[PDB]
């Protein structure tokens, strides 16, 4: 989706990188993506990655791939530093509930497996 | 530098049942220059087959253009 | 085995009444797994009614192997079907699956796409699921232009059987795995000739087409003057675009493009091409030079074509027929004229059409083309010597003509009105020298030893 | 003409622009110079700039004539694409010249370019000043709709339309010309009106 | 201008003639034949044959000295399958073409081979020293034989004067010189277009 992605990103589309991204042909797309478009391309996902904070599953997997391929694109393109710090603080910003989530799952989780374990005696009673 | 320009091609002479030459001057008038024809019979013609008579003398599609000929051949099977 | 088939149809009846009537249970259901191994052996088997029953206890399962109101049909029992229909070389069996299933029940082509999904996610078969893919031709146009299903038109109202854009994207999945996979030469070559026809129109999402297609497109070669229709659909319809369309095409424009057998798809396209609107007259009288001293070496049946288009152009672009009747102005030019000869300003073989000198060229290509061999090429090169009267002339005329056309035109005609013959004719048809008639000896004597 | 009451100008397709007076039967001025189809043309509004033309034509040339000297262009610029569109400035320094997949800001009071900007994919078509000659919105074949700031041109706001667009202008209500509502006509034949009111 | 028998024929070796990328020394023997019949059919009517002309030019380039690199006319360029092409034979002298060459032989000398090449070649060359003697009118002939000056230029080259037998230089060298003053006359005399200079009517 190679030119598909190039347009969108060159063109400041919305819809059309919807429709290439929202969905292997992921990384022929960033290996057939050119160098700017990665770093405006870096920049619009940083948007996403604040507004709508859902479905990681796929951004953080381009993001990955993107600076595998085009990551030394950026550092001969270094003027844009900022693309990235804007997103390298936005993702602290989602790392703090790591620091106390974990125990949240743990508490919660025995009353799931408590029911689970009257849930289990409960085809035998 | 590609815009379609699709529907230029009207200032063309058309052909129709009887006469081979129709210009491109109105609906009603150009049936009414169709041999036969008097402008409130075509009148009654494009208002019978629902063509608007803003629309000029090929803007038409070819179905329209068909029904148009069917129904100045027969002018009873439709309702008059 | 005839015996064996008539077997199977009478269990196939029992076991159809059974459904639609119905420690026990268990063999109950054990009767049609095992129905199920002798269909898939009587499938690999006559195969065409083993099918048409396959069929029919696929419909049967739907309707009865539950309590709920909802028609579930074996995905896994299918795909096994599909798998041994998709192995198994019988093309009449393959010919009869194609014509009286898929091509005519929704839910056949919907789950058939998925399961042709899976089996080939997980080189024979790869071409004879290409044959399926492609005898798949016509899209259905809306929701409710769906409108016959084989089982269970579900009253859901947003089932995806009923949603039209989840048929498109099954039947886009399927054919992102057989890309993903991969496709052979002559395979490419299909795809790309059918693709604007039948299979953009098949995808939600046609991008993945638009990339794959300029690929191709700028690889280069007939195989890009395949993928122009696909890259003008894209175009029209998402409008995806390339970077120089047109400095493309004039390149694209080259020696074998005319003698090459797609030249009607090219030209029909390139008449749209040249038919839009905003478009330079520097620029449109490039392309008229360029296919003109490319026509001083085309084939008949592709001069016929490119010359009535030439004339629709001159009469759409007044700019470009200064390319016919250039009167030297000044006297001064007049005297230079006569002094040296006019040489040519065009430029061949340069890039960017905007930039040839097409303007304040000619069309000498042309007026010796009149002096063509065949009388109906002569003729209609005279027609741009001649006037200008009939205003435009309908390339579907002049469009796919051959040497077959011409050789059947010249027998088509009558068997003979009384010809004419050559009066005094030589003794000396192949003598080499003759030197008492002084007529001169044939070239073809003089330059071929026979003896 | 933005000043004259009965004086109009018309960009010809042949070579010619030309300017007519409205009681005569009878071109005023006839001015040449292009070489292709021309296309696009303008007044120069100002006050020192009563009667400067300016014309962009396919032969990648925008040209920009005083009325007083009936010869040649004062002043030429080449692109290297097909004009398309062009517009001055309310302020009658610089000018806009939409030619290909970027448009390109030129300075008149120089005679030289200050900036190529480039944004659109497929080629732009029609410009327009925006909300008090501030900001220039700009349409293009991609279906896109763009509008920049005039200072230092960045893209400042956007939209897409469903079809490749045409024309495109907003249009202004009344006193003090806040721009009332914005219409686009696009390739499949519609007319867009967005309106706003306040 | 119109025939019932005559222009069949003539089609039938156009289609022939433009058609058929040649796989033998049988094939281009048979194209040579009908290339000159074809130039019999068109004398003292002066037409044009753009078949003939592309499948001499095709001929000629696909003896392959060494390839045609780029830059040669605007016909269509075919390969050689088979290496049929001539090789560092230049001993060999040249022979008038005989009928049993459009017999195919797969077990054929190299002598044999070499000898009908160059034969086929320096007929070409008659051929095409003809065409342009009986084409000298026919404004576009700047267009249509600046392809031939080119190629015969390009055997011309060094790299296939190597391979190239002297008589066939004496030739070339002929039909260079031959079409460069044909080429400079046509320059000379070549006008511009003015076809409607027309009556008005009464």
């Amino acid at each position: 989706l190679g030119t598909v992605l190039n347009q969108a990103l060159r063109t400041d589309d919305s819809d059309l990188l919807e429709s290439c991204l929202q969905t292997l042909i992921i990384q022929n797309t960033i290996n057939r993506m050119d160098s700017s478009l990665a770093g405006t391309l870096l920049s619009k996902l940083a948007a996403r990655m604040h507004r709508r904070p859902g479905r990681a599953f796929g951004l953080m997997r381009w993001i990955q791939w993107t600076l595998v391929a085009h990551g030394g694109a950026l550092v001969t393109q270094p003027d844009l530093i900022n693309r990235l710090t804007e997103l390298s603080r936005v993702l602290e910003e989602r790392s703090r509930g790591l620091s106390s989530l974990l125990a949240l799952k743990g508490k919660l989780d025995m009353l799931d497996a408590q029911l689970k374990y009257r849930k289990a005696l409960k085809m035998a009673g | 530098s590609l815009v379609s320009g699709e529907k230029t091609n009207f200032n063309h002479i058309l052909r129709l049942l009887n006469t081979n030459v129709d210009g491109k001057q109105k609906v009603v008038y150009a049936l009414t220059q169709i041999k036969g024809v008097g402008r409130r019979y075509s009148n009654l013609v494009c208002k019978k087959a629902d063509v608007d008579l803003k629309k000029r003398a090929g803007e038409l599609t070819s179905e329209e253009l068909e029904r148009l000929v069917t129904i100045i051949q027969n002018p009873l099977a439709y309702k008059i | 085995p005839k015996w064996s088939l008539a077997a199977a149809e009478a269990l196939c009846r029992v076991f159809v009444r059974l459904l639609a009537a119905g420690t026990i249970i268990n063999w109950l259901r054990d009767r049609l797994s095992d129905y199920d191994g002798v269909l898939l052996s009587m499938l690999q088997s006559l195969a065409v009614h083993a099918l048409v029953l396959a069929m029919a206890v696929l419909k049967a399962q739907a309707q009865h192997l539950t309590d709920r109101e909802e028609a579930i049909f074996p995905r896994s029992f299918f795909l096994e079907i599909i798998a041994v229909v998709l192995e198994s070389p019988i093309e009449h069996l393959r010919g009869h699956f194609s014509e009286n299933f898929v091509k005519k029940y929704d839910d056949i082509r919907f789950y058939t796409f998925e399961a042709i999904k899976h089996f080939l996610t997980e080189e024979d078969v790869r071409n004879n699921v290409f044959n399926l893919l492609l005898s798949i031709e016509d899209v259905p146009e809306s929701n409710d232009s769906l409108e016959n299903f084989f089982i269970e038109r579900p009253p859901k109202k947003k089932h995806p059987l009923l949603s039209l854009s989840q048929h498109k994207k099954q039947a886009q999945e399927a054919w992102l795995a057989f890309m993903h996979l991969g496709l052979s030469k002559e395979q490419r070559k299909k795809v790309l000739e059918v693709m604007s026809a039948s299979i953009a129109p098949w995808f939600t999402k046609p991008e993945m087409l638009m990339d794959f297609l300029t690929d191709c497109y700028n690889s280069g070669g007939s195989v890009s003057l395949l993928a122009l229709s696909g890259v003008f659909y894209l175009i029209q319809e998402r409008n995806l675009d390339y970077p120089e369309f047109y400095t493309k095409l004039y390149s694209l424009l080259d020696a074998d493009i005319l003698h090459s057998k797609y030249r009607s798809r090219f030209f029909r396209l390139l008449d749209t091409f040249l038919a839009s609107t905003h478009l330079p007259a520097v620029l449109v009288a490039s392309f008229i030079k360029r296919l003109a001293r490319l026509a001083l070496n085309a084939p008949p049946s592709a001069i016929v074509v490119i010359v009535p288009w030439f004339y629709n152009l001159f009469k759409k672009h007044p700019l470009t027929t200064f390319m016919m009747h250039r009167v030297p102005r000044t006297k001064e030019e007049r005297e230079k004229l006569e002094k040296d000869g006019l040489d040519d300003p065009f430029l061949p073989n340069e890039t960017d059409p905007m930039e040839t000198r097409a303007i304040d060229s000619c069309l000498w290509e042309i007026v010796q083309l009149q002096s063509h061999y065949h009388p109906n090429v002569a003729t209609i090169c005279k027609i741009i010597s001649e006037q200008f009267t009939k205003q435009a002339y309908n390339l579907e005329d002049f469009l796919d003509h051959s040497y077959g056309s011409l050789l059947e035109a010249e027998m088509t005609k009558e068997v003979k009105k009384p010809p004419v013959i050559e009066f005094m004719i030589p003794k000396h048809i192949f003598t080499k020298a003759a030197p008492e008639e002084e007529k001169k000896d044939s070239l073809l004597v003089s330059l071929w030893d026979f003896g | 003409s933005p000043t004259e009451l009965t004086t109009l100008m018309s960009c010809s397709d042949d070579k010619t622009v030309r300017l007519w007076d409205l009681p005569s039967n009878d071109p005023t001025r006839l001015f040449t110079g292009h070489t292709d189809y021309v296309r696009c043309g303008a007044f120069m509004p100002g006050s020192a700039n009563s009667n400067l033309l300016v014309s962009g034509s396919y032969d990648e040339t925008v040209r920009v004539w005083d009325a007083r000297a009936p010869g040649g262009a004062v002043m030429t610029f080449k692109h290297a694409d097909p004009i398309e569109d062009v517009l001055p400035l309310p302020s009658g320094t610089t000018l806009l010249a939409a030619s290909g997949n970027a448009i390109s800001v030129l300075d008149l009071v120089a005679a030289k370019p200050l900036r190529l900007i480039t944004n659109h994919q497929k080629t732009v078509t029609s410009l327009s000043l925006a909300s008090q000659g501030r900001r220039v919105v700009s349409g293009s074949l991609d279906g896109h709709v763009k509008v920049f700031e005039t200072t230092s041109w960045n893209v400042v706001a956007g939209a897409k339309y469903p079809s490749p667009i045409l024309s495109l202008s907003v249009i202004t209500a009344g006193a003090s010309h806040d721009d009332r509502h914005l219409a686009v006509g696009m390739q499949s034949g519609v007319l867009s009106i967005r309106t706003r009111l306040s | 201008h119109f025939h019932q028998v005559c222009t069949p024929a003539m089609l039938a070796i156009a289609r022939y003639l433009g058609q058929k990328v040649p796989a033998a020394l049988s094939d281009f023997a048979v194209g040579i034949y009908l290339s000159i019949l074809a130039l019999q059919y068109q004398d003292f009517a002066k037409r044009y044959v753009p078949e003939m002309m592309n499948f001499l030019l095709n001929t000629l380039c696909a003896l392959a000295p060494e390839r045609a690199k780029s830059k040669l006319g605007n016909f269509p360029v075919h390969e050689p399958p088979a290496g049929i092409r001539i090789k560092d034979a230049t001993n060999t002298p040249i022979r008038q073409l005989n009928c049993g060459d459009c017999l195919r032989k797969d077990e054929l000398s190299p002598a044999e081979t070499s000898s009908l090449q160059i034969a086929i070649l320096s007929t070409a060359t008659a051929i095409l020293k003809s065409a342009a003697d009986t084409w000298h009118k026919l404004p576009a002939f700047i267009e249509s034989f600046q392809p031939a000056l080119s190629v015969a230029q390009h055997l011309l080259t060094k790299p296939n004067a190597s391979h190239l037998p002297s008589s066939l230089t004496s030739k070339l060298n002929d039909l260079a010189s031959h079409l460069s003053r044909l080429l400079q006359l046509s320059r000379l005399s070549r006008r511009p277009l003015e076809l409607h200079h027309h009556r008005p009517l009464a």
